[PDB]
DNA sequence: GGGGGGGGGGGGGGGGGGGGGTTTTTGGGGGGGGGG
DNA sequence: CCCCCCCCCCACCCCCCCCCCCCCCCCCCCCCC
């Protein structure tokens, strides 16, 4: 007696697929999920009765933001829902269309039946849209085959490139060019649905209407290369990739070097021979359509922050794995925090250099200050592994090099002395300026690196003479060496009341399971957000009265200005916001023993 | 544009252009048979002074060194050459598609050869594909007049 | 009888067109599975009723009215629209065979042939799998009268329990001497090598990172002819991978298309491997950086066309060098003899400078071994009975995850040697103790304790593990 | 006064014609590195 | 420190399409019942 809406190929009733998805999208709890996953006992009533998509919807709608993620494992959690996942596996196109139409029916219906006011045109106007994840097994690039042609799969891999955001017609805008009469055509499957006579019947001209490009609606479409993990492939060939398509919202989720996953409908299509035919290739490109995308406090800070110990405590923290070089640490924590910028450029940088034997602890100091830093680099001074030191021009692009990609953070660079002589050059402008200067193709800019950086250098031959001075070790020049704030060196000289604890403490990691070394990093984090340390008026004085000491003793105002970033850094530890006269002495402290070499 | 049509001399004006050179489809004159037999009068028809020019995201907002992206702005009339290469800028206008016009049918070119739209009657079995550009109003820089009168008499 | 003999492809004459015929190659590349179609399925918007249409050709065209009589005696010009869900698609791969070494006549160009595979028989060929193929030889249009022409493959012939039977060998015994000697068993001599060389294999204990990578160079005299050696244990190791210095990764794009690739490099070929770095002395210094980052960090970077990336290197580094001027000079020290530079080579846990010395008692035995080689058409019989590569696999793998603790013995005999081993430091050559071999000495008596496997490590395996650093070291004087 | 038939216009379909469809060597400049 | 070398990068059939012609169908007008 009646119509049926059937989702196409299967039986399966729309009206049935529509109250089995609205009865768990409103109702499900989230106890259900321990249920089915593993370590069922952790179930718990006050954190897991939550109506859990009804909380999503909420904070959902009080953001105003159209789409919900959903892991599928949530549907085979709840009886009347278990079959719509393997629907959703199976033709899932149809029933995502069908759970972004109840997602807005279960907007529009809270707001009258939760009653609460609400905009319900706001509501009306916006599209809504489910994210399934979690789909299923996470089954290989290279194991896709055409039983997948329209199925929901998930993919793993590594991001090449991604095109710039290609507009996609969702409506096309006709007039007609008799009587200027304008109507609104939707893209069915690609094509346009051109009307061939003037819709007005006081009109009804044919062939008159004409396409309005700048006045149609576009959709947002990109297309992204995925590649094959190395995890994945056989040994004895090249990866794979895969073309993935990405909409709206969804587009620029993701940049080259990502490694993500996506969850989307894997699609097929046919290509021309050429444009100006018909006539299709018989294998048909395929692609990926997504629809899920994925990578890969205060007051602790406070109390911390009130030890009398803390200097030490986070200096030993920064590798405690290391024997004791216990003033290089203190140093390198100085460096993490850094000094201050002001406008008017001096800057918070805070510079520093290890040298003396090569088969020594530097090499890890600088692995360690590296995972510690957000967002620095580890180098070395000289060639290029597909990454460089220095800004370079290549094809024609500019590629930025491991000082300038070290923005905002510590950059490590070991084998220092055996650097190149235009490197050594370079150095200059970001050790004084913070910036590198290009002037090719049209292009003119001091390209900003404003990195702290911390080196490690050797001497020349396998061992140091410490009878010689550095700069007779060592093979990078004096005034580049001058730049640095702190130097420091490291030596193997027999010692075995030295050695042997070296020794007893670096076999006992072997055996062994205060040291903040977790929460350094977000101590490190809050104290460069929250901390701007100025010089007290006294700490002037102290400053001066100190530098015209050492100037007593070949100073220069280098030291001086080193001498004010390290106290502000200092200032940064413990979190004050005013550098003290504990803070100068510190700082010039530590520079009079760096400064004796 | 304007045209004047090849077996009658008489002529369409004010003649409205796409992306593609539009030419007239029917002769005004009802005596007439014409279509699409036509010379341009360069004399009676108005161009306008155009300069497409290319801009990269800003070198200090990338967000951790990858490869800036880029755009395609057209600049018109009083505007133009405004612009410069390397110059840092700000520019003002419309957000726009612009048509694959070889695709679209055009003149004298055989059509070029993602995934178009299609069904148009002009395209026939071809479909049509959009770049945007930005077609700016207006721009500014962000980033020797030696005599005393032309100084003196720009300052407050 | 045609369809059983193995043809070459220069022999596959066009008189076998149409033919099922059999051919001997070596794949050398293989295409992606694609879908290609064998019945396209139209919906019709107009009336329901779908239609079919079967393709029979490397191209089609798309239908468009509705030739269905549901329309068609209606005359109604309803519209025909491609459905993937009830299309019928058939896996599709295209792959090229080669004719072999032996095959190409004198002087000619290895000719090769297209295979097209479809259906379940997808993806059983590999590049470099040397196989016979079944197929019917076919032709394809594209020249006029002449033909592409390809292979529509049928049938394919590849030409090439343990955690008990890994009992066979422990119950056999002597297990380190002979697994040992079973490196290159025709090689003479050299077992302190050799003893060493298994130890890359088993490797160490990772720990929270402390590593279990093991690194050694064979350095000296060409003349030793040491390529064999690295060659041997990169087919022993289960992942590892042989290169030349003449390795970094690179975003290697256009590679047979025009097309975006990134290129792990060996080293990351190498990831939970062994590397077998030969003519380690002639890298250029992208290589060298490359080199560093994976030895320091397990890692190797990429900052290159917008990819900014680590690629995971988890490898171990063996290495084979050779002097400038041909031959080494022993009383001169490895940075006079040898190109690399000293920084790196202190990174290595094992160096070995085997030299080759001319001998009245070496040169006779190692005569008679080749001469016996060209005479015989085979090796001479080794008065031993080596370890096979697969079976030894299951001792290595039984070994590697047979992980020791660290006992407090251990720990103190560790201190003591290594202090006494800093006596002898403090007076040469790099050749002297520090913080890194204390390390290695106990990667590598760790390695010694998986390779006996034992649960925990133990002084007998800490002196092995010294006398092999103290032969190593003595072996850099002679 | 409504229905049928005849005649004229307008639209659609079918047919016919036409046009389009990358490595390897050589030279030059610039940059980088090594030896006296 | 200076100069020279050497290394790198770069330049004829088939389909789509368009035009022309013929027939058929639908509407309007006039006559007949
Ligand atoms: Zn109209
Ligand atoms: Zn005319
Ligand atoms: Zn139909």
């Amino acid at each position: 007696s009646e119509p049926l809406r059937i989702i196409w190929g299967t039986n399966v009733s729309i009206q049935e697929c529509t109250t089995n998805f609205r009865n768990f999208l409103m109702s499900f709890k989230y106890k259900f999920r321990k249920i089915l996953d593993e370590r069922e006992e952790f179930i718990n009533n006050t954190t897991d009765e939550e109506l859990y998509y009804i909380k999503q919807l909420n904070e959902m709608r009080e953001l105003g933001t159209s789409n919900l993620n959903l892991d599928a494992r949530n549907l085979l959690a709840y009886k009347q829902t278990e079959d719509l996942y393997h629907q959703l596996l199976n033709y899932p196109q149809e029933v995502i269309s069908i759970m972004d139409q109840t997602i807005k029916d279960c907007m529009v219906s809270l707001i009258v039946d939760n009653n609460l006011d609400y905009d319900l045109d706001e509501i009306e106007t916006k599209f809504y849209k489910v994210r399934p994840y979690n789909v299923g097994s996470c089954k290989g690039m290279r194991e896709l085959n055409p039983n997948d042609i329209d199925k929901l799969i998930n993919l793993k891999g590594l991001v090449l490139r991604s095109t710039p955001v290609i507009p996609d017609m969702k409506v096309a805008f006709f007039k007609c060019n008799v009587c200027d009469h304008t109507m609104a055509v939707e893209i069915d499957r690609g094509v346009i649905q051109e009307p061939a006579r003037c819709e007005r019947i006081d009109c009804n001209e044919p062939n008159s209407m004409s396409l309005i490009h700048n006045r149609c609606s576009f959709a947002d479409k990109q297309v992204i290369k995925l590649q094959e993990t190395p995890d994945f492939v056989p040994d004895g060939q090249t990866p794979h990739s895969i073309s993935l398509c990405v909409y709206d919202e969804l587009v620029d989720s993701c940049r080259a070097g990502d490694r993500i996953e996506v969850t989307g409908t894997f699609r097929s299509i046919p290509i021309r021979a050429n444009s100006r035919q018909r006539v299709l290739k018989s294998l048909y490109k395929t692609y990926v359509d997504v629809v899920h995308v994925k990578k890969v406090d205060l007051a602790k800070i406070r109390e911390v922050a009130a030890r009398e110990d803390l200097y030490s405590l986070l200096a030993r923290s920064i590798a405690p794995s290391i024997y004791e070089l216990e003033d290089v640490k203190k140093g390198i924590l100085l460096q993490l925090f850094g000094g201050t910028n002001k406008t008017f450029r001096y800057r918070g940088d805070i510079n520093i250099l290890l040298c003396g034997d090569p088969s020594t602890s530097k090499s890890q100091i600088l692995q360690y200050v590296h995972k510690i830093t957000p967002r620095g680099v580890y180098t070395s001074g000289k060639g290029s592994s597909a990454v460089g030191l220095t800004a370079y021009i290549t094809r024609l692009v500019l590629e930025s090099g491991a000082l300038v990609l070290s923005d905002g953070g510590v950059c490590c660079i070991d084998e220092f002395d055996k650097m190149s002589d235009s490197t050594r050059s370079v150095l200059h402008e970001v050790m004084e300026q913070q910036t590198i200067s290009i002037a090719k193709a049209g292009i003119i800019t001091t390209l900003n690196a404003r990195s702290s950086i911390l080196a490690s250098a050797n001497p020349i031959g396998s061992r140091y003479n410490p009878n010689l001075p550095v700069t007779e070790n060592i093979d990078l020049p004096p005034p580049l060496l001058s730049r640095f704030d702190l130097v420091y060196l490291v030596l193997d000289k027999v010692d075995e009341k030295n050695d042997r604890e070296l020794a007893k403490h670096l076999t006992n990691l072997y055996l062994e399971d205060v040291l903040p070394v977790e929460f350094l990093t977000m101590y490190i984090s809050y104290a460069k957000e929250h901390i701007h340390p100025i010089i007290t008026e006294a700490a002037k004085t102290e400053l001066v009265r100190a530098y015209v000491g050492m100037r007593k003793m070949t100073a220069t105002t280098r030291q001086l200005e080193s001498m004010i970033r390290l106290a502000e850094a200092h200032a940064k530890m413990k979190l004050k916001n005013v550098v003290e006269l504990e803070d100068v002495q510190e700082a010039v402290r530590l520079i009079r023993s760096a400064i004796k070499d | 544009a304007s045209f004047t049509c090849d077996m009658c001399r008489a002529i369409v004006d004010n003649v409205e252009q796409s992306f593609k050179y539009t030419e007239p489809t029917f002769c005004p004159n009802p005596s007439c048979e014409n279509r699409a037999f036509w010379t341009l009068n360069v004399t009676r028809s108005r161009f306008l002074d155009w300069q497409k020019v290319r801009i990269q995201e800003n070198a200090n907002e990338i967000p951790t060194g990858s490869m800036p992206r880029t755009l395609d702005v057209i600049l018109r009339g009083d505007s133009v050459e405004r612009a410069k290469p390397g110059d840092r800028c700000k520019f003002t206008g419309v957000e726009i598609v612009v048509p694959d016009v070889t695709q679209l049918g055009l003149p004298g070119v055989k059509p070029s050869s993602n995934s178009g739209v299609t069904g148009l009657r002009s395209l026939g079995v071809r479909d049509l594909t959009y770049k945007i550009s930005f077609l700016a109003c207006h721009v500014i820089s962000i980033g020797n007049e030696r005599d005393q009168e032309v100084f003196l008499n720009s300052l407050s | 009888a045609i369809s059983s003999k193995p043809l070459s492809v220069r022999q596959i004459k066009g008189d076998f067109l149409g033919q099922l015929i059999t051919v001997r190659g070596i794949i050398t590349r293989v295409s992606d599975v694609k879908p290609a179609v064998e019945v396209i399925a139209y919906t019709c918007d107009q009336c329901g009723y779908e239609v079919f249409q079967e393709v029979n050709s490397r191209t089609f065209t798309p239908l468009s009215e509705c030739t269905s009589e549901e329309c068609s005696q209606n005359q109604t010009k309803g519209q025909l629209f491609m459905s993937t869900r009830a299309s019928k698609f058939s896996a599709f791969q295209e792959c090229k065979i080669q004719e072999l070494s032996q095959q190409v006549p004198v002087g000619h160009i290895p000719r090769s042939l297209n295979i097209h595979v479809n259906g379940t028989l997808v993806r059983s060929l590999s590049p470099g799998d040397i196989v016979d193929v079944t197929g019917i030889f076919l032709p394809a249009p594209y020249a006029g009268l002449l033909t592409e022409t390809y292979l529509e493959a049928q049938f394919v012939r590849q030409h090439k329990d343990v955690e008990e039977r890994v009992m066979e060998l422990i119950t056999s015994g002597d297990v380190y001497n002979r697994l040992a000697k079973s490196i290159a068993p025709e090689i003479y001599g050299n077992l302190d090598v050799k003893k060493a060389l298994l130890l890359l294999l088993v490797g160490g204990v990772d720990k929270r990172k402390i590593r279990g990578d093991i690194n050694v160079c064979l350095m000296g005299d060409p003349g030793v002819a040491k390529s064999q050696l690295l060659k041997a244990i990169c087919k022993i190791s289960p992942r590892g991978v042989y290169t030349t210095g003449k390795l970094t990764a690179a975003v290697m794009k256009d590679p047979v298309t025009d097309e975006m690739i990134l290129e792990g490099g060996a080293l990351v070929l190498a990831d939970n491997g062994i590397c077998c770095i030969d003519e380690f002395d002639k890298m250029d210094e992208s290589d060298r950086t490359a080199i560093h980052e994976v030895m320091e960090q397990q890692t190797i970077s990429i900052s290159k066309a917008g990819i900014n990336t680590t690629l995971n290197a988890r490898t171990s580094i063996l290495a084979a060098a050779n002097p400038l001027y041909g031959r080494y000079n022993p009383r001169l020290s490895p940075l006079d003899n040898i190109n690399l530079p000293a920084a790196l080579l202190s990174r290595f846990d094992i160096l070995f400078l085997m030299l080759d010395i001319p001998s009245r008692d070496d040169d006779e035995k190692l005569a008679e071994h080749v001469t016996y080689v060209h005479m015989h058409n085979k090796q001479p019989d080794l008065d031993f009975t080596p370890v096979e590569p697969s079976k030894m696999r299951e001792y290595i793998a039984y070994a590697k995850t047979k992980r020791p603790v660290m006992s407090e013995a251990v720990n103190d005999y560790v201190v003591q040697a290594y202090i006494r081993l800093r006596q002898d430091s403090k007076r040469f050559s790099f050749g002297q103790a520090t913080p890194r071999t204390l390390l290695g000495i106990i990667r590598l008596s760790q390695a010694l304790a998986k390779l006996r496997l034992a649960d925990m490590v133990d002084i007998d395996d800490v002196e092995e593990a010294l006398r092999l650093v103290r032969v190593s070291k003595e072996s850099l004087y002679q």
